RNA sequence: UUUUUUUUUUUUUU
RNA sequence: UUUUUUUUUUUUUUUUUUUUUUUUUUUUUUUUUUUUU
RNA sequence: UUUUUUUUUUUUUUUUUUUUUUUUUUUUU
RNA sequence: UGGGAGCGAAGAUAAUCUAAUAUGUAACUCCGUUCAUGGAAAUCAAAAGAGCUUUCACUGAUUGUAUUUAUGAAACGUGAAAAAAAAAAAA
RNA sequence: AGGAGAGCGUCUGUUGUACAUCAACACUAGAUACCGCUAAUACCACUGUAGAGGUAUAGUAUAUAAUCCCUGCCCGGUGCAGUAACAUGUAAACGGCGGCUGUUGACGGUCCAAAGGUAGGAAAAUCCUUGUCGGGUAAUUAUCGUCGUGCGUGAAAGUUGGUCCGACUCUUCACAUGUCGUUUAU
RNA sequence: UGUAACGGUACAAGCUGUAAACAAAGG
RNA sequence: UCCUAUUUCCUAGUACCAUUAGUGAACUCAUUUGGUCUGAUCCUAAGUACGCAGUGAGCUAAAUAGAUACAAGGAACUUGACAAGCAUUAC
RNA sequence: AGGGCAUGCAAUACCAAUCAGAUAACAACUGAA
RNA sequence: CCUUUUAAUUGAUUAUGCUGACUUUAGUCCCGAUAAACUACAGUUCUGCUUAAACUGAGGAGUCAAGUAGGUACAAACCGUACAAGGAUUAAUU
C-alpha cells in the first residue's frame, strides 16, 4: 500500500488529471450569460432629434436603423499631424486602423477577379 | 531522508532562515555589498 | 564519500548510471511521443543555413602588408 | 553494507540535502552552503572601462 | 527511473535453463491451462458465423439450461453457409419460419386460434429441442485425442500418411533438370440419439508436397477441400475447419455440415 | 474500499430498491401494486418455521431427494494423464460447491494491513499473511421488492464461515446473497411483506409469526444483517409489540428491535463449521495466523507475570499485559444507558 | 585502478615466490597480430629482432652469408 | 502472501510460455523503426467544411475541400460529384495554385472522371503562364495517374516547365520529364532539350535522395539520350546504398532494356559499372502480392476447356507473364484491358510497347487479347474455345506493337455497362453449381 | 507490460 | 483446496466524434451517383 | 536490441537535464 | 546580538534528600536594533512638596524573600547628562 | 548413523542456556474470562485508524500440553461477580493443605483447624555422591529388575502409562583396529 | 548579492563567458 | 467453367540517450596474479574432428602436520570407544 | 560605461487568511511559536 | 653598560602526558597448490580441467559492477578504443 496513506491528498476524489472531459452545465452558462446582459437596463437619457449619419451623401436616412457605428473620413488625423511635435508629401494621407466598408467615401478601390463575378 | 519522512518536510530556500545571518569567509559580521 | 561527486566523479550521466536515467547533452526537439513507443518526426523544427554565393569573390580572410603604408599615407595629406 | 547510487541520489543528494534539520552555516564542497565569500576586489591602474562588477541587477 | 528498467528481451530476471524441468511446463500451459469462460460464451463469439444456431438456442427453452452444466461436454457448432449448401431451400425456409415463430411469441409475452397456437408451440419447442441437442455429445474430446484416437500416432497405421510425393518436374522443372525430356473410431451417442457417431482422418492435398521444400529421409520402397493442415479430420462424413475450442464446460468444434437424426430425416 | 462520504450514512429516507418500466409515474404506481397483489396471490404459507419443521426438512432433503445414478465414467476429459497422485476429492459434477472461480464482477482486491493502524505500529498482535483473498460484494440491502429470484448455484467465501448463492433475477441481473441450509441450486425466493413463511424469503419482523427462526436482521430500516450472519447462528421470537418486536439472539440475550426493519427465515448455511480439527501446524500457518508466546515465559519488564515462578495457586491474581485483569472483570460502560436490551 | 583509489597496496607489501605467465594467451594474440601483418606481407619479428644498423631485404640472414662466399 | 503448489506451478508456465510467444514475435520484424516521419508542409491554415452547401462555396473553398476529402479518404460518390459540379460552373474564377490543388485532390483520389479533366484543361492551358513549379507537377502527376493523355497541353507544360527552369524545383522538373515521357508527347527536339536541362539539375541541385526519383525504365529508352544515360547509370552505382526495392526493380529494367535495345550504349560502360549490374541480377528483390484478374481467370477457363496446358502467374527473371504453356514454354499470352489502352482510345501505353517489344526481342510468342472484343461473346463457353482456337493456329504477334481502332467515351461507358453484368452473372452460375442440396427435413 | 496513419470513447473474451 | 491476473493497448461487436489523421512515394486491376443494367 | 512515452506509479522532483525559450497569420511555393 | 515574545529540562550547590539557587539559563520559532524601545498621571508623597519617558553615581549589599545552601541594579530621596505638548477650521 | 534390556519423553520447526555440564521456546488438543456494533481490545492529535468493510460456530485476553485415561478435599483469605442498598456463587482464575499419647496395632483418649495428601509414581532433573536381594564379569558401589522403610514428591498445578515412535542418559554384545605395553620403514 | 558546472586561454588556486584579453578614426 | 469469394499492397532513410556482446562472483569486505582448480545446467560427446590453465636454486639432521604398508595379542588406553578402523582384492 | 554576456540555484509574493506542488470548489479538517 | 619598571604567566630527569625524530629486539619471522624445451640437416614434451563455432531467412538466451581492468617498443609513461544501416557491389585497382 505503500507509506502514502495518512496525507489528507491521498487518493482524493475529484482532480485536475481526473476531470479531463467534463464540461460546465448549461444553467452556468444561461446564467452568466442573463448576468452580464442584466447590468445596463435603464431609460434613455440626452437628446437624439435627428437621426445620426449612417448612409453616404446625398441619399437621406431615416428610416434604415443600423446598430453598427459609422466612421467618417473627412475627420481622421493626417500623418503630418501625427508625426508633428507638441507645443507628394504627407500632408494629405491618412492611415487608417478600422473597417473599410464602415467608412464614408466618396470612392473606394476594390481588387475583384478577372471574371469580375462577386 | 527516506520517502516516508521526505514527503513532510519543506524547503530551507521557503523561510526567511537564509537572510539571519552574516556568517563568512571573512568571519562572522558580513556586510551586504552596497549597505 | 564511496558514491557521489568527491573524487573527480562530475556530475551524474547516463554512462555512469542505471539503465534509465534520463539526461541530454542540449538538442532541440523535432517531434513528440506517441502512446505506443513510437516517434512522429517532424521537419518544420529543423533550423535553416542561410549562406551567400561565393563562386566569385575577391575578398581574403587576410590582407597585405603594403596596405598599411597605403592606408597612412592618406592620414598625411589631411594635415 | 551495499553500493547503490539510486540509494545515494534519493536520500544524500543536492536536492535530498536541502530538506534536512543540519546547520548549512558549514562550508560543503559538493553541497549548496549558504556562506558568503566576498566576491572580486577593488581596483588598482588597468583600464577603468573593462572593469566588471555586477550582472543580475544590470541584465536587460 | 529505478534500479532497474530493462524488459523484453532484456529481462532481469533469471529462469531455467535445464530442457528436462522446461519440458513440464508446456505441459502445464498447455493442457492443464484453466479457462473462465463458458460453452455459451464462446458459441456466442462466433453468432456471426453461426446465428441460426445462435438464435435457436436462445430461442426454443430447455437448451440454454442443458448447455450450462458443470459436467464436460463436447459440442458441434455447424456452419451458416453449410446449412445453407447442405438444406434444401423448403427445409430452410421452413426452419428459419418456425424460429421467427418462436422469437414473435417470445416477443408478444414480454411486450380456437388460443388452443391451436399452444399445441403448435409445443410441437416446434419439441423438434427443435431435438434437432439442436443432437450436437451435444457427452465427455471432452479434444482434436488430438481424436486425431491419435483415429490412429494418426501409430507407426504401423501412419503408412499411407507420412510418405506422399508428387511429380516434381511439373512444379518445379528449373530445380529438376534430370526428369525433363484409416480405421473408423465410434464416439459415444448423443445425448437425443442412441445411435454411435463414427470419426476417420484423411491426408490434405498440402501435405503431397513438404519434401520440396523440407529435408525428408524417406526409406527405400518396393473436390479437394481447400482448408489448411497436412490432415484433416472428418467427423460423421463432416469435415472439421476449425476445433480446439476449450472452455470451462468442454469444448466445440465447428463443422461443414449440419447433423441430422433420423427422426428428422424423411424417408 | 469506498469513500467516507459514499460509505457514511445516519439517516436513510429509502427502504427500498425501485426500477419502474411504464413512461409515467403515474403507470408505475399502478404496476407496482399489481404486482404486489400477485405476490400476494402466491403467497400461501403462514406457520412457524420452527427447529423440528427445519430438522423434518433436511431429513427428507438428504435422505432420498438426492438420487441420480449417473454415468460418471464418460464424465471425464479423455487422454489427459493428469498429475503423479494428485486427484481431486470429488468432480466438478457431484460436489456440493462449485467447482470454479468468483465472479469477476463481483469482486475486488483485499488490501491486507497486516494489523498495523496509520502510524504504522502492530496493534493487533498475531496476525499473519495467508492465502491470497477476494472481497466479495454481499447484497446485504433486498431492495428488490416484488421480485422472485432463484439460485444457480453455491459458492465459497474465505471471508466467512458460512456459503454464499448466486441469486438471479427474472430480468437477468446477477447477485450475491447469504445462503442457507435448506436452500439449494434452484429454489427460488423472494422479498415482500405478502410472501410466505419460508427459508430465504425476506419480511418483515411484525408480519413474521412469533416463534419463527430467523437471520440476517437489521438494526435500523433498511441497513442490513449486522447481529447475526455466521454459519449456524440464528435468533428466535419471542414477543411482539405494536412498534417493537422481542429476539432471543444466538447469545441468549433478549433485545427489542423496531416493527419496520427486515428480516430473512432460516438458518446460516455450514452448520457443521465448529467440527474440523486441524492435523498440524500448517493449517494455522496458512490461514494467517501467528505463534503466540505467553508471559509467563517473559522478562518482569516485558510482562508482569515475568520473574515470578508458581503454579495454578490461590493468593496473588492474574495480570494482563496491560495491567487490567482478565477474570470476571466486566468491561463496559456503566453510564451507556441500556437500550432496546431487555435481559442481558 | 588506474587512478590508484582502491586497497590494492595491501597484498603487495608481504613477500612473493612468483607470478604466474599467461604465455598460451598472450602467444596466440602475437600469433594473430603476426598473421594479420602476414597476410599484407610485412614481417615483424624480423624488424623486432634485426641488429640497429642492419640492413636485411626479404627472407634473409646469418645463414645467407654462408654460401655466399663471394 | 502465499500460493497453492498447484497453481504455482500453472503460474509459472504460463509466464515462461509468455516470454517464449514475445521472443517469437519480432522474427520478421526488420524493417520497422519507432522513429517515423510525417509530411506536414501542405496543409491549408484556414478551416472549411466537405460537408457544407456547394452553392456557398468559392473556389478557395473548393480547392481546400477538394484536398481535404482527399487526406481523409472520404470516398463518397455523391460528395465527389457535387465538388465536380460546383468546379465545373466556377470554372473561370480559378486560381492557378487553387487548380493546382483540385488537380492534386482527383489525382490522389483517383476519381476516374474524364468530363472535369476536359473542362479545365483548356482554362490551365490559358493561364500557363501564370503557373508555377507545384501547378505544373500536380497536374501532369493527376494526368498521369488517371491516364488520360493529352499531347496538345502535355508538351505545352513541359515549355513552361523548361522557360521557368529558373525557377523550378528539382523534383517537380524531375517528375515532370517523368510523366512527359510515360505519356508520349516530346518530339526529338523537346526531348533533347529536357535531357541537356535534366542533367545539369541533377549534377547540380541533386543528392542522394533526390537522384533516386530520376530512375525510370520507361523514360530512360526513349527520352534521355546516351550522355545523360552513361551518367545516370554511372551514378546509380555510387547512390545505390540510399535505395529501395521500388528503385532496384526499375534499376534493374533500365539495365536489362538498354543491353537488349543498344548495345553500343551498353558496350561503352566501364567495367565496373558493368559489374554491378551483373552483380545486381543475382540477388532476390521483393514484390507485391499478385493473382489473376476476373478477365484473366475467364480467359484461363476458356483456354483450358480447349485442351491446353499452362499457367496463371509466374515471374521470368524481370518480367511477367499472364499465360505460359507447358508443352511449349516459348508461346505467351497477354490479357488486356480498359487500364491497358488510354481512355476513349485504345491506344497501348509506352510501357506495354516496351515490355512487349523486350520480350519479342527474347524469343517470346507473344499473343494479345482484348477486352472490348472478348466481352461481346457473352456467356457463350462453345464462342469463346471458337475464339481461342482461331488465334491459336494463326502466327504470333509482330515486334512492333501496333494500336487498335477508334474508340468513344460512349462506347466504353457502354461496354463497361455490359461487362458489369456479365461479372455477376458468371459469379452467380459459379457460385450455384457448388451447392449440393441433398438433404431433406421431415418436419 | 502496449509493435508500425495520430487522438476520444462502450461491451465480451484464450 | 489455503479459494489465485486484467488497465494502457490488440482483435471482435455496436456508432451522428475529430485533419491532434497514413509520403503532392509507388504498383496493380473490366469501373463508381443522378436522367446507360 | 534498450532507453524515451500510456498503465502499474509517486512534485516517494537524482542540481547545472528534457517532445518543455511566450502559448499559431504559419507567407502554404 | 546575554535586546523583545511563546514554550522551556538536566548535570551542579545544599558535602545524600524537599523547597530554593542555577534560571525563566540551554535547544526550537518569531521581531531585526536610537527613523528603536517607551510615554505626557483617576501616579507618588502626607499634612511640606515633587511634576512625561530614558542613562550614570550614591544612598546600599540598607529594607525585603529565604536558611540546612542564597539571592537581591528594592521604594522615597540627592548629584549629574540630555530637555519636547500637540504644527492643527478651510481655502 | 549397528543387535538387545531398561529410565525419561510430541516431534517436524526456532535458538546456544532460569544452578550442581546434561535447556528453553513454539505447536496439533481441550478448557476459562470479556464483548450485541460507533462491539471489546490496541495506537494514544481523538467526531481518527487497526480490529473489519467482520457480526456470539465472530473478535480479544490468560494458563496448561497428545488423538482416550475414571480428573481427589477446603471460600477462614486478596480480588472479582452479586446486594440485606456488603446473604450468596466462582479452586480447568487467584498462597495451599498438622500435634501428643496407648494397645505390627483394624480399635480407644485429647488439642487445633476452612481443609486437615487422595490415588499413582517412589533410592527419583528430587533424599543420599556405596539402602536389602536377584541377573552380567576373574572383581560391579556403575546400571536393570524388585521391596515400599530412610528422607520425601504429588493429579487439566498435570500424575501414571498399554502399543508405536528417537540426533536422550546409561548397561551390555559383534567386525576391524598403532588407543596401547612400545615403539618402526618409505 | 554570494557560489557550483561546462568551454577558451599556456588545461590554471589567474583571467574569461563562443564577440571567450578590447571599439579609441562618424565631418 | 463444381474453390469456403476469382475482395491490387514489398520497405518513408528514421529525433535524443545507453553498448567492448566470449571464460570467470564482475557485488560488500580485503593479504585483489581478475581469467586455472573447488558445484549443478547449457551440445544425442569413444571428454566434443589439437579448446583453457600451469610461479627462483640446493639438501637423507631431528621434531611437527598427512598418505601407504605392519609379526602375536585385540579395548590391557582413556572420565568416556575420543580418535582410528570396516564398506576393494580368484575373474 | 562603446559592444557582448549559454546553462543551474525548483520563484504569479514590487503582494496578502492558514494547510501539499506548477500554491487546493464548500464540508470532512484538527493548530502554543 | 649601569639604574627604575614589567598581567612573561617568566624555571623541568618523571603525569604508561601531547606532537615528531631516531635506536634495541633484528640480516631473526614472512615466500600460495606443476613444469620443460627453442638444436650441428624433417616431425607431435608432460600434466590438470573439459559448452572451444563467429551468416545459413531468427542481433549469438539475460541482469549488475568496472565512474571505461585482455590496445600499444620485456613502459605502473604518452597516445587510442563504445557506430543497431554494419558503409570494402573491394569480384575492383595496381
Amino acid at each position: 500500500v505503500r507509506p502514502n496513506q495518512g496525507r489528507n491528498d491521498y487518493n482524493q476524489v475529484g482532480g485536475k488529471k481526473r476531470g479531463q472531459g467534463v464540461q460546465v452545465l448549461p444553467e452556468t452558462i444561461r446564467l452568466l450569460i442573463e448576468t452580464r446582459k442584466a447590468a445596463t437596463a435603464g431609460g434613455p437619457v440626452g437628446r437624439q432629434p435627428l437621426p445620426k449619419a449612417t448612409e453616404a451623401t446625398g441619399v437621406s436616412s431615416w428610416g434604415r436603423d443600423r446598430r453598427f457605428p459609422i466612421t467618417e473620413a473627412l475627420r481622421l488625423p493626417t500623418v503630418a499631424e501625427v508625426n508633428a511635435p507638441w507645443e507628394g508629401r504627407l500632408d494629405k494621407v491618412v492611415l487608417h486602423s478600422g473597417d473599410i466598408s464602415r467608412l464614408r467615401v466618396d470612392a473606394t478601390v476594390v481588387g475583384a477577379v478577372r471574371s469580375f463575378k462577386t | 531522508i527516506r520517502p516516508r519522512k521526505k514527503g513532510m518536510r519543506l524547503d530551507r530556500r521557503r523561510s526567511k532562515k537564509q537572510y539571519k545571518h552574516g556568517r563568512h569567509v571573512g568571519g562572522w559580521n558580513y556586510r551586504w555589498l552596497g549597505s | 564519500a564511496k558514491v557521489g561527486p568527491s573524487k573527480g566523479r562530475g556530475p551524474l550521466l547516463a554512462k555512469f548510471a542505471p539503465v534509465g536515467f534520463k539526461k541530454g547533452f542540449g538538442a532541440i526537439g523535432l517531434g513528440r511521443h506517441t502512446k505506443k513507443g513510437f516517434f512522429i518526426i517532424n521537419t518544420m523544427l529543423v533550423p535553416m543555413f542561410k549562406v551567400p554565393d561565393l563562386s566569385n569573390c575577391k575578398l581574403k580572410c587576410y590582407v597585405a602588408p603594403d596596405t598599411y603604408r597605403i592606408v597612412q599615407q592618406s592620414f598625411n595629406k589631411r594635415e | 553494507n551495499e553500493s547503490s547510487p539510486l540509494h545515494m541520489g534519493a536520500g544524500s543528494a543536492n536536492w535530498t540535502a536541502v530538506a534536512r534539520l543540519e546547520d548549512f552555516t558549514l562550508r560543503g564542497l559538493s553541497h549548496p552552503p549558504w556562506i558568503h565569500v566576498s566576491s572580486r576586489p577593488f581596483y588598482g591602474a588597468g583600464g577603468g572601462a573593462v572593469l566588471a562588477a555586477c550582472m543580475s541587477s544590470a541584465v536587460w | 527511473r529505478w534500479w532497474t528498467r530493462a524488459s523484453g528481451m532484456r529481462n532481469p530476471v533469471k529462469w531455467t535453463r535445464d530442457w528436462e524441468v522446461l519440458n513440464r511446463k508446456v505441459y502445464f500451459a498447455f493442457d492443464e491451462r484453466e479457462i473462465r469462460r463458458s460453452m455459451l460464451d464462446a458459441v456466442n463469439a462466433h453468432r456471426k458465423t453461426a446465428s441460426l444456431f445462435h438464435r435457436m438456442i436462445n430461442a426454443v427453452p430447455g437448451v440454454a439450461h442443458a448447455m450450462s452444466l458443470p459436467g464436460p461436454h463436447t459440442f458441434f457448432l455447424p456452419s451458416d453457409k453449410a446449412c445453407r449448401d447442405h438444406l434444401s431451400p423448403d427445409s430452410l425456409h421452413a426452419l428459419t419460419e418456425r424460429v421467427a415463430f418462436l422469437e414473435e411469441q417470445q416477443r408478444q409475452r414480454v411486450g380456437g386460434t388460443a388452443a391451436a397456437i399452444a399445441d403448435r408451440v409445443a410441437k416446434t419447442t419439441e423438434q427443435l429441442r431435438t434437432f439442436v441437442l443432437a450436437h451435444l455429445i457427452p465427455g471432452e474430446w479434444r482434436m488430438k485425442t481424436l486425431l491419435l484416437a483415429c490412429g494418426a500416432g501409430d507407426p504401423r497405421r501412419n503408412g499411407s500418411l507420412r510418405y506422399q510425393d508428387t511429380d516434381r518436374e511439373l512444379f518445379a522443372p528449373v530445380m529438376y533438370a534430370s526428369r525433363l525430356g484409416s480405421s473408423v473410431f465410434l464416439l459415444p451417442p448423443p445425448q437425443s440419439t442412441d445411435e454411435p457417431l463414427p470419426v476417420w482422418v484423411q491426408a490434405s492435398r498440402y501435405a503431397a508436397f513438404l519434401p520440396i521444400t523440407t529435408s525428408t529421409n524417406f526409406p527405400r520402397f518396393e473436390r479437394r477441400s481447400t482448408v489448411g493442415g497436412a490432415l484433416h479430420l472428418w467427423v460423421g462424413g463432416a469435415l472439421v475447419t476449425k476445433g480446439d475450442l476449450r472452455a470451462h464446460n468442454g469444448v466445440v468444434h465447428m463443422i461443414d455440415k449440419p447433423l441430422i437424426p433420423v427422426q428428422l430425416l424423411a424417408s | 474500499m469506498l469513500w467516507l462520504a459514499a460509505t457514511h450514512r445516519n439517516r436513510v429516507a429509502f427502504q427500498l430498491f425501485a426500477t419502474p418500466r411504464e413512461p409515467t409515474a403515474s403507470k408505475a404506481a399502478a404496476a407496482a401494486r399489481a404486482a404486489a397483489e400477485a405476490v400476494a396471490r402466491s403467497s400461501t404459507v403462514s406457520a412457524p418455521f420452527t427447529v423440528q419443521k427445519q430438522q423434518r426438512l433436511l431429513a427428507l432433503l438428504a435422505a432420498s431427494s438426492s438420487v441420480a445414478d449417473p454415468s460418471a465414467d464418460l464424465f471425464r476429459v479423455h487422454g489427459l494423464p493428469g498429475f503423479s497422485g494428485f486427484r481431486p476429492s470429488s468432480p466438478p459434477h457431484l460436489s456440493k460447491l462449485f467447482r470454479g472461480r468468483v465472479s469477476r464482477h463481483l469482486s475486488c482486491r483485499r488490501v491486507n494491513h497486516l494489523g498495523r493502524n496509520n502510524s504504522g505500529r502492530i496493534t493487533v498482535r498475531f496476525r499473519g499473511a495467508g492465502h491470497f483473498r477476494r472481497l466479495r460484494f454481499v447484497d446485504y440491502k433486498r431492495g428488490r421488492k416484488d421480485i422472485f429470484g432463484t439460485v444457480l448455484r453455491l459458492e465459497y467465501d474465505p471471508n466467512r464461515s458460512a456459503h454464499l448463492a448466486l441469486l438471479q433475477y427474472d430480468d437477468g441481473v446477477l447477485s450475491y446473497i447469504l445462503a442457507t441450509e435448506v436452500t439449494r441450486p434452484g429454489d427460488r425466493v423472494v422479498a415482500s411483506k405478502h410472501a410466505s413463511i419460508a427459508p430465504g424469503n425476506c419480511l418483515p419482523l411484525g408480519n413474521i409469526p412469533v416463534s419463527t427462526i430467523v437471520h440476517n436482521v437489521e438494526l435500523r430500516p433498511g441497513a442490513g444483517g449486522q447481529i447475526v450472519r455466521a454459519g449456524g447462528c440464528y435468533a428466535t421470537v419471542v414477543a411482539k409489540d405494536r412498534h417493537f418486536v422481542t429476539l432471543k439472539l444466538s447469545s441468549t440475550e433478549v433485545r427489542r428491535f423496531p416493527a419496520d426493519c427486515w428480516a430473512t427465515v432460516g438458518q446460516v448455511s455450514n452448520a457443521a463449521h465448529a467440527e474440523r480439527i486441524r492435523g498440524k501446524a500448517g493449517v494455522s500457518y496458512w490461514m494467517g495466523e501467528r505463534p503466540r508466546t505467553r508471559g509467563k515465559a517473559m522478562n518482569p519488564v516485558d510482562h508482569p507475570h515475568g520473574g515470578g515462578t508458581g503454579k495454578k495457586g490461590l493468593k496473588r491474581p492474574p495480570v494482563s499485559k496491560w495491567g487490567i485483569l482478565c477474570k470476571g472483570y466486566k468491561t463496559r460502560a456503566k453510564k451507556k444507558p441500556l437500550g432496546l436490551i431487555v435481559r442481558r | 585502478n588506474k587512478v590508484r583509489t582502491d586497497k590494492k597496496e595491501r597484498k603487495r607489501a608481504f613477500p612473493q615466490r612468483g607470478f604466474w605467465k599467461k604465455q598460451n594467451f598472450l602467444q596466440v594474440k602475437n600469433n594473430t597480430v603476426r598473421l594479420a601483418f602476414a597476410v599484407q606481407g610485412v614481417d615483424l619479428l624480423k624488424l623486432k629482432r634485426l641488429r640497429w644498423g642492419e640492413v636485411r631485404k626479404g627472407n634473409t640472414g646469418w645463414w645467407t652469408d654462408d654460401y655466399r662466399s663471394p | 502472501g502465499i500460493l497453492r503448489p498447484r497453481e504455482r506451478l500453472l503460474l509459472n508456465a504460463l509466464k515462461k510460455e509468455a516470454d517464449i510467444r514475445y521472443r517469437g514475435r519480432r522474427m520478421h520484424k526488420r524493417f520497422r523503426s519507432w522513429a517515423q516521419q510525417r509530411v506536414r508542409h501542405y496543409w491549408l491554415p484556414q478551416k472549411v467544411c466537405v460537408t457544407s452547401d456547394p452553392q456557398l462555396m468559392d473556389g478557395s473553398y473548393i480547392a481546400a475541400c477538394v484536398q481535404k476529402a482527399a487526406t481523409l479518404r472520404k470516398h463518397d460518390l455523391q460528395l465527389w460529384h457535387g465538388f465536380s459540379k460546383r468546379i465545373l460552373e466556377l470554372a473561370d474564377s480559378l486560381t492557378p495554385q487553387q487548380m493546382g490543388y483540385i488537380f492534386y485532390g482527383y489525382g490522389k483520389s483517383l476519381f476516374r472522371h474524364e468530363e472535369l479533366y476536359r473542362g479545365l484543361l483548356p482554362f490551365v492551358a490559358e493561364a500557363l503562364p501564370e503557373f508555377h513549379s507545384h501547378a505544373l507537377m500536380t497536374v501532369a502527376w493527376a494526368l498521369e495517374r488517371v491516364r488520360v493523355n493529352d499531347r496538345a497541353v502535355v508538351a505545352q507544360i513541359a515549355e513552361e516547365a523548361l522557360a521557368k527552369k529558373d525557377l523550378m524545383r528539382p523534383a517537380d522538373f524531375i517528375k515532370i520529364v517523368n510523366c512527359v515521357a510515360r505519356m508520349g508527347a516530346a518530339p526529338p527536339s523537346l526531348a533533347a532539350a529536357l535531357s541537356a536541362e535534366l542533367m545539369r539539375v541533377l549534377d547540380e541541385k541533386c543528392n542522394a535522395l533526390l537522384f533516386r526519383g530520376a530512375v525510370d525504365h520507361v523514360a530512360v529508352a526513349t527520352l534521355y539520350s546516351d550522355p545523360l544515360r552513361l551518367y545516370l547509370l554511372e551514378r546509380f552505382t555510387k547512390t545505390a546504398i540510399c535505395c529501395r526495392p521500388m528503385h532496384y526493380q526499375k534499376a534493374f529494367q533500365s539495365a536489362v532494356a538498354i543491353r537488349v535495345l543498344h548495345p553500343p550504349v551498353w558496350q561503352q560502360l566501364s567495367k565496373a559499372v558493368r559489374n554491378f549490374y551483373i552483380r545486381l541480377s543475382l540477388r532476390r528483390i521483393p514484390q507485391r502480392a499478385r493473382r489473376p484478374s476476373p478477365l484473366h481467370w475467364d480467359v484461363s477457363n476458356a483456354l483450358a476447356k480447349l485442351g491446353v496446358f499452362h499457367r496463371n502467374t509466374f515471374q521470368w527473371g524481370c518480367f511477367w507473364i499472364d499465360i505460359g504453356e507447358i508443352d511449349d514454354r516459348r508461346q505467351c499470352w497477354f490479357v488486356d484491358g480498359p487500364s491497358d489502352f488510354y481512355s476513349s482510345t485504345n491506344e497501348y501505353t509506352e510501357a506495354n510497347k516496351l515490355q512487349h517489344r523486350i520480350l519479342s526481342e527474347l524469343g517470346w510468342n507473344i499473343r494479345r487479347v482484348r477486352w472490348n472484343d472478348w466481352v461481346q461473346l457473352g456467356t457463350d463457353m462453345d464462342a469463346k474455345v471458337e475464339y481461342l482456337r482461331k488465334l491459336r493456329e494463326r502466327p504470333p504477334w509482330p515486334a512492333i506493337l501496333t494500336d487498335g481502332p477508334s474508340s468513344s467515351r460512349q462506347e466504353m461507358v457502354a461496354n463497361l455497362r455490359s461487362a458489369r453484368d456479365v461479372q455477376r452473372a458468371l459469379k452467380e452460375r459459379r457460385e450455384k453449381n457448388r451447392q449440393p442440396h441433398s438433404l431433406v427435413m421431415n418436419l
